[PDB]
């Protein structure tokens, strides 16, 4: 419902931003295609942190922007014949490419262009895996809905494109990480767990993604998924087309990690189990030492989320391991109300650090998102340990007023 | 594994050997990556002369891009004002980008609405957005004035601004009074830099337009300067200073320099100095006009000479020795106020600097891009230093640009070897860098991925990067820079010698290899 | 050889092949040169902690010093009066290297004059020299006052100033009333600082000594204002800007941004701005006192508190946030003038920075070294940002300053790990950055030698230098900065902020290797 | 007799300038030590430039200060036992250094203190070259003499260390730049011609001097001395005692370097003079493209020496081959006598180019000294030619008048 009115700030994004910025973008041997004026690709060029390895330009093209750049005449006479010449110029420029994604901006569903055919037709040609995405920027009211149009499309030109081949040969520990976008190298600092811990992943994707693990995906026998908000719908649909089940699994913070790595192992025999206790046991001295070593210094601190209520259902994570008092926004202003509540940094919600140093209140959230991380896992821990007392305590927000009134 | 003692973020914890070899399972087993030797193969080809032919002949294919869209710049001019409140009319995506592209740059916070235009507005207009936005804006934000630009999507559909804010005021959604100008910014046409264009022009009018037969030429007795798209706060800043320094009355029409940079004591300030209404309303009184970025303020040139009569003088951006003595020159000659001696001194510890350092900057070629005013600026200042301008390129430029950015290298020894490019992307430039190699790249932060490009070759064929433009993302600061004037030729001079000689510096570290010309003094 | 269209200066030149076979047998057959593995060998040992301990433990030998001599910071004092001519009672040698020092630091012509005693004054003392001598400076540069210094060679045959420079007066070799104050600037006792120290005062009694029956604490309304040893044009300008922002009546006692700093038009000025000496004997008539580097403006204060009767107040330099407040506060109270809206803003810019840029800042370990009031105050900011200083270093320092140091060490946090050490040189720095390794080094020119040092053991241990202090060699203009104030406060934060930047993109260009961290946004 | 009197500007130097500046400082194995007061060490610390091949701080010493640092107690009790003191720990930290050099300040003379015995005991204890040197700064009206302090002291103490030793394997064609300071690499290019013509330098001392090369000078052939001024005093005294004779030779600009080519062959056999003819030839087309390229852009410029009458009485070198007028000083002011003449640029004398620049006049001269460099030898004539070109013709010399007077 959510009743967002006109007229208003928010850092609110759009379709295009769910569907180029967070589910296709990080796919690293892809080229994304911003179909559309020169703006939103621009804007979004190397935006978020899907850390990957890969030698841009020849191999991997996540920081790149490939753009149609619109103008007047492709706006009046459709840029179908345009889309056509630029996927051959991307064929013969980078040849290395594994496949090409075509992320709709605003103009191209109002001018009725058709890259569906496009894609079907210069895909045959070229052989290659041609992706069209409807996800125009004014569809829907949120990224939310770029994530479901990026998703079907996932679904629907990628997703199965070996349903008919069995020459892979897989174990009864292949696991499929997915909607974990590598924010800060969150999936890698994951990814090393789960496998000290005796399972195979074989899919990653989106952070550091491949067009080959995605493919491979449906080969898998449990997928563990992230981030469900953007990644759930996917996640349903191989269940009842494979029988492939699925879960969320947190790694933020020891107890979490400890508890979604003990929840996998279930999922599975029991000498996965037993080594998912020598990983326990490996990692217990490594964040006690960091608890040892911060929780002094962060004790008593409020972090403010935005969840309902005055705290948290359950555990958030690490902030609890750090000895913090995690607050949240009420049953329901904002701006006065954090000012009358006075937190002593901001968790979550209600985007833009900006506004909040203004007001004297640190803003850094559950990832690493613009400088740090990873975040995650038991080496993302001392990592955010170390950035939360930082921020907590550096000096700066303690000159807010001068000696003279 | 982490110690408490030194923690390692992403770098250099990712290079720990268990990392290398978690990676190189990945990779093997799972990506189906190219062999290592066809991606250096492909790479090699990338740097080529055949592949430059090829890339060059793009026709439907832009990649990496050296400009941004236009209602980023009508936004930037309408931040200007005294507590107006930039509203664009379209989708909400393009302003949580707007906002955020500006964040980044001046980390700070940037104030700037939408009427979110959804699926149901595609077909029945974005009529009514217009008229709730409209009233939730004024009645949440209270600003004195709200300027309208368009997203792609409001001008794919055709809304017309006038009526809809018309018809807003009729029904009753804002007083009839309260400032609303407007402007069409097609993200499908120019760049950032027309926005702004589009943008001030629209809010001349609005003061001005029907009420001209009041003003007379010289009422005021000031001096209209209108900055264009500036993003470093040290232009705003310089050019009142040297104003202000010669007793010269003046109005900036559209200063952010005040919201961009508000001080931290604990309060929020959403608005934040700016262009009065009334400087506005009283523009037309004014002696004349400068404008400091021509080339992308045209449409405001035909406004202020077709309404205003004023005899908008010919001057190019004041960016140099030359072009900052020629407007100088210009703007004594309109007030009567004659140069001051401090000017005059300045003047001279700027050649003073210049013969300091042009053993250093003599021959040192050049690869620069930008906006039309700024790259011109830098390449008249290049040349009068002795250095050699060697790919110019702009993205957002044209034929008549071209050619006066041609003639200018001509009117000088220096310009030999240069080529200016228009229409071109920094993958085009990418080719050039490495089949005409130049000493150093002066640009916005895009230029890094260019660099570590070169670098991958080989460290002979490295082109270090001078962050000079926008956006400037990688380092902090720098957006409180000047570029303009005396004090802001100062300042580049400064920073392209220190980075020639911490280049050089970086060669000759080497014990007993290079360093026998690791001089202390130089 | 040589293609003339890309021709080469030593560096790459000695490269070719040709030259390196050149060297190999001039090495190998004549230099008698130790095997590279012992060389290797050695050098292992010089970065270890044995060599250290045996390195500390030097009595007799120094290695690479911080610091110059005394009528070094004489001349720099005396060139700060109007229209005067530093004199050097002495050998000639030390002139043509005093102004050879100046002239690499500020790329400026420097004044200053030499009696050149030979051996025939070395036996009969340069009583004589004295009389020629300020009879043809006199004539020659015409100035309008002489400061007189001594180098060490008349120090020890021990030749009595007054005496002389009355004598002079007495045979009528200068007019009686012309302007000749004295001081003895020991080479062998304290450094350049205390020069300036001795210097000034020498200058200030001359002035005011017999004449302070006339004179009222408070009579013209104005503050005295001592920079001290300032090699900064840019912090003479910002005290200037701030008092007359707080209007503040004021006078800058010794200010040579003029003559350092003159403009570049066809015409050489000797003399330019500076100190009058109206201003001077005027002094005493001053409300107050205020000493902008206390640490070495001790003797000066002697004679400021017991002669002048100012209860100069205890300030220390007014450098980072904190200091800057206390100097403005105490300005105010001292004048009745308050705080400027304008200053509150500035001082918010500042603390909106620091914020800006915490997170690169924090915690990132700093070695350092230079004058004991500059080395503090750059000590007192680091805390504020919260860096960790770890080696401090000040080689003209003493005991007391030592404990004002650790005692505001001991006010932080951040102070844990930090030493401070006096009376050592940069050899010993050397040891200190390889077996306690920062993250970077602020300090002069000649730190780009240990700088090289630490690379050649390894890039990982390489600690990269931050040029700030005194003198600056390798780097154009940037004594045009300033590190005083709000202002200076700024423009260290961001030298300190975009080196952290730089170093960061510099280990994380290598291409699918460590790249994966090369953000565009930081 | 030179009346320069006091009272009056000048940037001469002092004895220990050109003891310690000129002569000694280069030699690179060895460690120079400043003896008196902190001031006359930092000044000169690596103030010319001498380039050198060698491990700074291991092997090589040159860019290196080391000093007595004198304190009021040394003044009066003498710095003799101090001496003694650091000499050990030299010994110590600084075990590859093959000799070390006391260089007098001008206190040491004063105080009378004799490191003549510190020397000698020392140096027979650790068996090492301890030379001390009496170039205390008041001595004499100039560098001149501390020239030829520093030279005896070479004599006594380091020249004839291998008199009775014949281990040496000499062959007819050994020979040994004597005097070259190689600044900015002078030594090198030019000794680079020599041995394409036949020739083996067996000794070039002082610019990347070596210890061990100046003890080998006395089994040479011939001595080739580039700077007369400074080392003809050590030229005379080894024609005397070992019958080696010298000449001088310059190799700035292409006529000068054949010239002098041609006569040192001259002092051989045929095969060197041939070899001498080979060299020649190579180097012919190179040095004629650059006199193709600058030539043009540098002729009719009239460059200021500082010599008697109003031309040279010969050729002075690089500035005739470019095509550029040389004048003089006339036959006796100075600074209105330039703006009279208004020259373009000064090539010489009086120094200090900073009083130049600010009335619009170059100072660039025969030799590197502060940035380019080398500007001897055939490689070198590139080199002067660039640098003469950028800064004559640099469009900053033509803006000194501002546009409204
Ligand atoms: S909502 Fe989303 S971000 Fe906006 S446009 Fe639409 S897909 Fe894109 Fe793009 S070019 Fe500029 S920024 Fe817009 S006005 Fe058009
Ligand atoms: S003339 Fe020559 S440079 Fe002068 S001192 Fe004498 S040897 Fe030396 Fe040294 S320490 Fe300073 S600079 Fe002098 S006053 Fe004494
Ligand atoms: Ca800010
Ligand atoms: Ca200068």
């Amino acid at each position: 419902n959510k009743k967002s009115q006109p007229g208003l700030m928010t850092i609110r994004g759009c379709a295009y931003a769910g569907s180029k910025g967070v589910v296709w973008g990080p796919i690293k041997d892809m080229i994304h295609i911003s179909h559309g004026p020169v703006g939103c690709g621009q804007y979004s060029r190397a935006g978020r942190r899907n850390y990957y390895i890969g030698t841009t330009g020849v191999n991997a093209f996540v920081t790149m922007n490939f753009t149609s750049d619109f103008q007047e005449k492709d706006i009046v006479f459709g840029g179908d014949k345009k889309l056509a010449k630029l996927i051959d110029e991307v064929e013969t420029l980078f040849p290395l490419n594994k496949g090409i994604s075509v992320q709709s901006e605003c103009p191209i569903g109002l001018i009725g262009d058709d890259i569906e055919s496009v894609s079907k037709v210069k895909g045959a040609e070229l052989s290659k895996t041609i992706v069209p995405v409807r996800c125009e920027g004014f569809r829907g009211v949120s990224q939310s809905l770029g994530h479901h149009i990026a998703n079907d499309a996932v679904r629907d030109w990628v997703l199965g494109k070996r349903d008919e081949d069995t020459t892979f040969a897989s174990t009864p520990y292949d696991v499929a990480i997915i909607g974990d976008y590598n924010i800060g190298g969150d999936a890698w600092s994951s990814r090393i767990l789960l496998e000290e811990m005796g399972l195979r992943c074989v899919a990653q994707w989106s952070g550091d993604g491949s067009i080959s693990e995605i493919e491979l995906t449906p080969k898998v026998k449990l997928n563990l998924v992230h981030c469900y908000r953007s990644m759930n719908y996917i996640s349903r649909h191989m269940e009842e087309k494979y029988g492939i089940p699925w879960m969320e699994y947190n790694f933020f913070g020891p107890t979490k990690t400890i508890e979604s790595l003990r929840a996998i192992a279930a999922k599975f025999d029991e000498s996965i189990q037993k080594k998912c206790e020598e990983v326990i046991a490996k990692y217990k001295p490594e964040w006690e030492a960091v608890v040892a070593k911060y929780r002094p210094r962060l004790e008593g601190k409020r972090v403010m989320l935005y969840i309902g209520g005055l705290r948290p259902r359950h555990v958030i994570g690490a902030y609890e391991d750090l000895g913090m008092e995690v607050v949240g926004t009420g049953y329901e202003e904002f701006e006065e109300f954090v000012k009358r509540i006075k937190p002593d940094l901001i968790g979550s919600g209600i985007k833009e650090k900006f506004i909040f140093q203004k007001m004297g209140i640190p803003f850094r959230e559950m990832h690493s998102w613009d400088y740090s991380g990873p975040y995650h896992g038991f080496d993302g821990f001392a990592i955010f340990a170390r950035d939360m007392d930082m921020t907590l305590n550096n000096p700066c927000w303690k000159k807010l007023q001068a000696p003279w009134e | 594994s982490q110690q408490v003692d030194k923690i390692k973020a992403s770098y250099p914890l990712f290079l720990d050997q268990d990392y290398k070899d978690m990676l190189a399972k990945k990779r093997d087993g799972f990506e189906e990556k190219y062999p290592q030797d066809k991606i250096d193969e492909v790479f090699q080809w990338t740097t080529t002369k055949e592949y430059q032919e090829l890339n060059f002949q793009r026709e439907a294919l832009t990649v990496n891009p050296a400009k941004a869209c236009q209602p980023l710049g009508a936004v930037l001019c309408a931040l200007g004002f005294e507590k107006t409140m930039p509203y664009v009319h379209g989708s909400q995506g393009c302003v949580a980008y707007f906002r955020s592209y500006f964040n980044r740059h001046f980390r700070e916070p940037v104030s700037c609405v939408s009427d979110s235009m959804t699926e149901d507005a595609a077909v029945f207009g974005g009529q009514q957005n217009m008229k709730d936005g409209l009233q939730n804006c004024k009645a949440t934000y209270k600003p004195d004035m709200i300027a309208v630009s368009t997203t792609c999507m409001a001008e794919v559909i055709g809304d017309d601004l006038n009526a809809f804010i018309n018809n807003s005021k009729k029904e009753g959604f804002i007083p009839d009074e309260f400032p609303v100008p407007f402007a069409h910014t097609p993200s499908f046409v120019g760049s950032h830099v027309t926005g702004w264009d589009n943008m001030f022009e629209g809010i001349a009018r609005y003061f001005t337009l029907k009420s001209m037969d009041d003003k007379v030429v010289g009422s005021n007795k000031k001096i209209n300067i209108v900055p264009g798209f500036e993003t470093y706060l040290g232009n705003f800043r310089v050019i009142k200073r040297m104003l202000s320094e010669m007793g010269v009355g003046y109005s900036l029409l559209s200063d952010p320099e005040e919201v961009l940079d508000t001080p931290a004591d604990g309060q929020f300030r959403m608005y934040a100095g700016g262009t009065t209404q009334e400087e506005m309303k009283d523009a037309p009184n004014a002696l004349n006009t400068v404008l400091l970025q021509p080339w992308h303020l045209e449409k405001t040139k035909k406004f202020v000479e077709g309404t205003w009569k004023h005899e908008v003088p010919k001057l190019n951006i004041p960016m140099g020795l030359d072009w900052t003595d020629e407007f100088l020159m210009k703007v004594s000659e309109i007030s009567g106020q004659p140069i001051p001696a401090s000017l005059t001194k300045e003047r001279g510890r700027l050649v003073d600097m210049m013969t300091d350092s042009h053993t250093w900057l003599h021959g040192k070629r050049f690869a620069l891009w930008g906006d039309p005013d700024f790259v011109m600026g830098l390449v008249k200042f290049l040349l009068e230093l002795g250095c050699e301008p060697v790919h110019i390129l702009c993205h957002n430029g044209n034929k008549r640009w071209k050619k006066a950015v041609d003639a200018i290298l001509a009117a000088s020894p220096y310009g030999k070897n240069a080529t200016v490019y228009i229409g071109k992307d920094l993958w085009h430039l990418r080719s050039l860098v490495f089949t005409d190699k130049p000493d150093f790249m002066i640009g916005n932060s895009y230029g890094k991925f260019i660099q570590r490009d070169t670098l991958h070759k080989g460290k002979e064929f490295e082109v270090p990067l001078i962050r000079i433009g926008f956006p400037i993302f990688d380092r902090h600061h720098l957006h409180r820079s000047t570029t303009l004037g005396y004090e802001g030729a100062m300042q580049i001079l400064t920073t392209l010698v220190n980075s020639i000689l911490e280049r050089l510096d970086e060669e000759t570290r080497g014990m007993q290899a290079t360093d026998y010309n690791h001089d202390l003094v130089r």
